[PDB]
């Protein structure tokens, strides 16, 4: 029912700013000039702004764990998600939180590079490409995604509801109990379309091209773990504890 | 199970 949709949608949106700090409507006037950050385009500058590729490869994962925890914040606070089996929660978490990660890094990202820092920062997409093998090949797939899924021009309160579509999976492995699961999920892409349908009207089939980001981002999270397993092999560095047990037999 | 395998997640969701 309508009425009850938009209330989730709101519930949704209202939730992601109590657990996100750096919203995407505030990234996008940074990035635009409309409130600086300290660039980072180069060795020297990089210095200035506080192994290089290791640095870099280190600073990315203490991001990433903050924004595990920022996630699950966020999760909690879907309606029906805190009353499903503990299991169920960390199988969604653990196979979710990257897809979720490298959306909202989309948020902090323009053609020409990504905000970091809480945007105190930001650091140029030819910097990250100089970096040695494999290092400079880590991040351009992320801007490659980016520059695609900001032409959708969705905001914030289109992501909020994105999200919980995308930790809601009932296809995830090792799951316990997916009836629940898609049940709840049905529901948030219901109040998905419907907040599309009022938020973008004149954008048409943007539903569609949501659902296909989707599976987009399960195969950037692959490609990731390839990525990883070259890095882990060519070099000897560990992983944040966070991080390595999201990992650990993460496909 | 899952639960053992993931005790900083499950500190984070309790
Ligand atoms: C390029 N930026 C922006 C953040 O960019 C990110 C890129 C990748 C991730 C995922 C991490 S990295 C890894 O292997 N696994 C993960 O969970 C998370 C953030 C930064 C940020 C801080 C310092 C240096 N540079």
């Amino acid at each position: 029912e309508s009425a009850d949709l938009r209330a989730l949608a709101k519930h949704l949106y209202d939730s992601y700013i109590k657990s996100f700090p750096l919203t995407k409507a505030k990234a996008r006037a940074i990035l635009t000039g409309k409130t600086s950050p300290f660039v980072i385009y180069d060795m020297n500058s990089l210095m200035m702004g506080e192994e290089v590729a290791i640095r870099i490869f280190q600073g990315c994962q203490f991001r990433s764990v903050e924004a595990v925890q920022e996630i699950t914040e966020y999760a909690k606070s879907i309606p029906g998600f805190v009353n499903l089996d503990l299991n169920d929660q960390v199988t969604l978490l653990k196979y979710g939180v990257h897809e979720i990660i490298y959306t909202m890094l989309a948020s902090l990202m323009n053609k020409d590079g990504v905000l970091i820092s809480e945007g105190q920062g930001f650091m140029t997409r030819e910097f990250l490409k100089s970096l040695r093998k494999p290092f400079g090949d880590f991040m351009e797939p992320k801007f490659e995604f980016a520059v695609k899924f900001n032409a959708l021009e969705l905001d914030d309160s289109d992501l909020a509801i994105f999200i919980a579509v995308i930790i809601l999976s009932g296809d995830r492995p090792g799951l316990l109990n997916v009836k629940p699961i898609e049940d709840i999920q049905d529901n948030l892409l219901q109040a998905l379309e419907l907040q599309l349908k009022l938020n973008h009207p004149e954008s048409s089939q943007l539903f569609a091209k949501l659902l296909q980001k989707m599976t987009d981002l399960r195969q950037i999270v692959t490609e990731h773990v390839q990525l990883l397993q070259v890095i882990k092999k060519t070099e000897t560095m560990s992983l944040h504890p966070l991080l390595q047990e999201i990992y650990k037999d993460l496909y | 199970s899952v639960x053992v395998r993931h005790x900083l997640l499950t500190a984070i969701l309790x």
